[PDB]
């Protein structure tokens, strides 16, 4: 776990790692993934995400 | 005891950090505030301005500045312009010769307009010259030796000063963008360094500055680091609205 | 000055550079629509007509039958939560109404927008933020939705295409580069277009509270 | 240590050694508005009287140009009894 | 991390060094705890950047920097050590040869390419001070006739002048 | 007419209130006072702003005399800047662990809110609702 | 301390001061008063608020001062 502020004055290492936990989680929250969120619809009026898309178009149908 | 049951309610530094939505501010005694959750969303409010640091010290605001040797103060420009440090300078020069007896001399026979300086110079540095010096916004207290912290968080490359190219090697003025430090060469030639991987060297992974020179004597650009197939070494090291402010006086 | 009435407050409105045209999102607090207003109006004539003595007394015709104009008679509209909407398009130099599009019961409409997307061509779509079930003194919020209309008769009529769900109450809509920006509460998400529902190609989520506006050079 | 008690309509006045200075602010100039009394320390013996020195009411105590910016001066009967 | 600051410059103010820690990477700390005495350079400084392959990179470069004008080498923390090397590339640069001169040593002075004055062009040939006479054996032996830029190498100890 | 001289004036009250004596600071935080209920109206706010960034670390003091001045230079600053800025100056030491600086920012907040304790009713923060109470305005934010 | 006699003659004298140990109950709850009182006094938010919502200046004034008694929940303990 980095030594960035946001333990300091946590020194035991459960509490770090629960804290940095749920830092991890916020930090993956707050983070916008193109993957998950931008979404595309295929030609067939039914839509999926960026990654669904390239996938099967690439993989020989979009 | 009762202090002591709510010193029980005490809770841990962790505790906090954990329950609270922004945990930067966390800090050492703040647990032993009877309000915490508030002590916490206040100090992570917007805008907002944090107590001094001295609180906690013994030694008083700046008795701990007592130590130094300091040097007077240093007027403004559109003031030494004017002129007047000089007749001051010299007139103090004068009085601190001159004798008791000629001092009461002068006191009852005066040299009545010794000096002169004129008008317009003094209302046109006022009124003509004056200018904004530099402020600090919002928030940044000044605090002991603040003055003395040199600076930091300009993790930027491309930040370079004039004593920096001199005592380095390279070039100072509007030779600074021209001019690729010596880094910047083994930028060329093993790479940027992998924590500024974010940075790219000018005329090493950046293109020519303003005019630059591709050889390779002392002077030049050199080799633009690219790859056996022509990629440069990363971004481009060769190099391939209506602005208007609406109220503004004529 | 001259004045066209409305019936529902107007909250906001846009324009038709073709034909003029104006856009006008109205809606209210505390008011039902014109479905629940005549449809309880009629049901409590009915329960009225089941005193059990005379069958003979009939007074249900006359409650059909009466329509006190609110105009000057006060709003026979009443709740906490209630809502109430419309979207009216209309003339500015003369007060025709030449389209009503009058909407569901709770579905309260807060911001309109106008934009041709460019995957697309020069057929306009009207965006409309309509959030869902609110309350006002406490918070909460059921959910909004995102109204599409297609903006025909060279923009005289709109005729609806999709109302995609959404997270919160959807106070801000901005054409922006092709696509729109819109302020769904705390997020700020930018979206582009289908004809199954409305894609999110972008997100940002550090904006403090609310978003009641978006203005955009 | 001051009176306090509410504002009124009867003006205070100042000895000649008191001549001049604002009541709080302390100051020399630009004066604008008048100083009011309460009843209480109004009556009697303290009839025009110095709210500073004691002295004989002569002169007019007064509200400096500050004091009225910070309204200061909407508490009443500013006297040190 | 950290990395000896070496042929410390005297005047070549800490703060300025920072500025280069930062215009390489991650400047976190530059020091040069110097004499108790003086408190002037003293000779090898400890620069911590807090990622080593910043601070290897940042070393590479900042190598023949010319700190108070001398090459100063940041780095891990005259009996003849020059050796002659000919059948010269006239195609390197300065930092290129320090840094393919510099495995077997230091450089206490960069490769001076003994080119003729009338053009700018050189010859083919040249002498480094290295840090070592065994360093320059080992490197001109590695290189002895080996494979050069363009004209093979040829390195030996190297003689005076 | 001061707001033609408050900018030759700042660099040397800033000089003087980062120390040279007790005396030093308790005179430059007088000047200040003068200064802001001179130049009430006429945008010389940043220059204001500049100061309070040097005024108000005197903050902890406690000669009286010292402590009184800077007072005093809070309450001119306070009109001639606003009761915003001083309230954001004033927010997070209201609740601190300790009682100097709890009762130095009570001190403070008490004279900011006898005069003009109107304006504030828009510079409160937001201060979230808990289980059994109500703390956020619901009135403030109504759209429309 | 006669200054504060004065002090907490002047804590009687103006509803929604403080001192250093006052609670985030009363501290809040003396602004939500004040908010109120404000949103009466100035002749337009009472507007916005009569036009947010659909009610009538007299509904909103009553409400207001109804509110006014209990605004931020129940007390502290
Ligand atoms: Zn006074
Ligand atoms: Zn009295
Ligand atoms: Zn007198």
């Amino acid at each position: 776990i980095p030594n960035t502020a946001h333990f300091a004055n946590v020194t035991q290492i459960e509490d770090a790692v629960s804290l940095w936990a749920k830092l991890k989680l916020q930090k993956a929250s707050e983070r916008w993934q193109p993957d998950t969120e931008e979404e595309y619809e295929d030609s067939s009026g039914n839509v999926v995400n960026k990654k669904t898309y390239e996938d099967l178009k690439r993989q020989g149908l979009l | 005891s009762k202090k002591k049951l709510r010193r029980m309610n005490r809770f841990t530094v962790a505790e906090l950090k954990q329950l609270v939505a922004r945990p930067d501010v966390v800090e050492m005694h703040d647990v032993t505030a009877q309000d915490p959750k508030l002590l916490v969303h206040l100090k992570a409010t917007r805008n907002s301005v944090p107590v001094p640091r001295h609180w906690c010290f013994k030694r008083k605001y700046l008795q701990g500045k007592r130590g130094i040797e300091k040097p007077p103060f240093e007027l403004p420009d559109f003031i030494k312009r004017t002129g007047i440090q000089e007749m001051r300078e010299a007139l103090q020069e004068k009085e601190e010769q001159k004798t008791m007896k000629s001092k009461m001399r002068e006191k009852v026979r005066p040299k009545m307009g010794k000096i002169d300086i004129d008008y317009q110079k003094l209302h046109d540095a006022f009124f003509k010259w004056q200018t904004k010096p530099k402020l600090t916004i919002h928030g940044d207290l000044y605090y002991e030796g603040k003055e003395f912290e040199t600076r930091l968080k300009e993790k930027k490359p491309g930040d370079l000063s004039d004593e920096l190219r001199i005592s380095l090697g390279m070039p100072v003025g509007p030779n600074a963008h021209k001019v690729p430090p010596p880094w910047l060469i083994a930028m060329q030639r093993y790479g940027p360094p992998p924590s500024y991987p974010n940075l790219k060297i000018p005329g090493l992974n950046s293109p020519i500055p303003e005019s630059c020179s591709f050889g390779y004597h002392a002077g030049g650009w050199g080799k633009p680091p690219v790859d056996e197939t022509g990629k440069p070494l990363y971004g481009d090291v060769f190099g391939t609205i209506d602005r208007t402010p609406w109220g503004e006086l004529e | 000055q001259v004045a066209f009435p409305l019936q529902y407050t107007p909250r906001k409105f846009v324009i038709h550079p073709e034909s003029n045209n104006l856009i006008i999102i109205e809606t209210d607090h505390n008011a039902y629509t014109e479905a629940t207003k005549a449809q309880r109006k009629q049901q409590m004539a009915e329960e009225m007509v089941e005193a059990a003595g005379e069958l003979a007394a009939e007074m249900a015709a006359a409650f059909l039958n009466e329509n006190l104009p609110e105009s000057i008679f006060g709003a026979p509209k009443a709740g906490n939560g209630q809502w109430a909407s419309v979207i009216r398009v209309m003339n500015p130099i003369q007060g025709n109404t030449l389209d009503l599009v009058q909407l569901e019961q709770n579905e309260a409409a807060f911001s309109v927008a106008v934009c041709r997307f460019s995957n697309t061509g020069e057929d306009w779509y009207v965006l409309v933020g309509v959030a869902k079930d609110l309350i006002l003194n406490p918070r909460s919020v059921a959910g909004g939705f995102v109204y599409t209309y297609k903006l025909v008769n060279n923009g005289e009529k709109l005729e609806f295409l999709h109302k995609t769900p959404v997270e919160e109450v959807p106070a801000a809509i901005a054409p922006f580069q092709g696509r729109v920006l819109i302020g769904v509460g705390k997020l700020l998400r930018v979206y582009d277009l289908g004809k199954k529902k409305l894609l999110r190609k972008c997100e940002n989520k550090h904006i403090a509270n609310y978003i009641s506006g978006i203005q955009t050079i | 240590i001051f009176c306090r008690k509410q504002a009124g309509v009867a003006i205070g006045r100042l000895c000649e050694k008191c001549d001049g200075k604002c009541v709080i602010c302390d100051s020399y100039v630009r004066p604008c508005t008048l100083v009011r009394i309460c009843d209480e320390c109004n009556y009697g013996s303290y009839q025009g009287r110095c709210v500073i020195c004691g002295g004989p009411g002569v002169s007019d105590a007064y509200y400096c140009k500050e004091c009225t910016i910070q309204e200061k001066d909407r508490d009443g009967c500013p006297k040190i009894v | 991390a950290t990395v000896y600051v070496g042929g410390l410059d005297e005047k070549v103010s800490e703060p300025l060094l920072w500025e280069l820690f930062l215009q390489a990477g991650p400047v976190v700390n530059t020091h040069m705890p110097k004499d108790r005495v003086t408190g002037q350079h003293q000779g090898y400084g400890f620069v911590e950047f807090l990622s080593e392959e910043d601070a290897d990179y940042a070393i590479k470069i900042m190598n023949m920097i010319k700190l108070y004008g001398k090459p100063i080498r940041v780095n891990k923390a005259d009996v003849g050590a020059n050796i002659f090397i000919g059948n010269l590339d006239p195609e390197i640069d300065e930092k290129l040869l320090y840094d393919t001169f510099s495995a077997f040593g230091v450089i206490l002075q960069t490769p001076k390419i003994m080119r003729d004055p009338d053009t700018g062009n050189s010859k083919g040939y040249a002498f480094i001070n290295f840090a070592s006479f065994d360093a320059s054996d080992a490197a001109i032996e590695a290189m002895n006739g080996q494979y050069l830029c363009n004209r093979p190498i040829t390195v030996s100890y190297a003689f005076k002048k | 007419m001061g707001k033609d001289y408050i900018y030759a004036v700042t660099p040397l009250l800033e000089d003087a209130l980062m120390d040279r004596d007790l005396v030093h600071r308790q005179t430059a935080s007088a000047v200040v006072q003068h200064m802001s209920l001179g130049v009430y109206g006429f945008g010389c706010e940043d220059s204001l702003n500049h100061l309070l960034n040097y005024v108000w670390p005197n903050v902890f003091e406690t000669s009286p005399h010292v402590i009184q001045a800077v007072m005093g230079a809070l309450e001119g600053l306070r009109v001639a800047i606003g009761p915003c800025r001083m309230l954001q100056y004033c927010l997070q030491g209201l609740f601190h662990p300790a009682r100097k600086v709890r009762d130095v920012y009570w001190k403070i907040y008490n004279s900011i809110y006898i005069g003009s304790q109107d304006a504030l009713i828009a510079h409160y923060p937001r201060i979230y609702n808990d289980d059994k109470n109500t703390y956020i305005r619901y009135e403030l934010d109504y759209i429309l | 301390y006669t200054i504060h006699s004065q002090l907490e003659h002047l804590q009687s004298k103006y509803i929604g001061t403080g001192h250093a140990d006052t609670t985030k109950w009363e501290w809040l709850v003396n602004q939500h008063r004040d908010s109120y009182c404000s949103y009466m006094g100035h002749f337009d938010l009472l507007n916005y608020f009569a036009i947010a919502e659909n009610e009538s200046k007299a509904r909103v004034r009553f409400n207001l001062m109804e509110k006014m008694l209990q605004p931020c929940g129940p007390p502290a303990d």
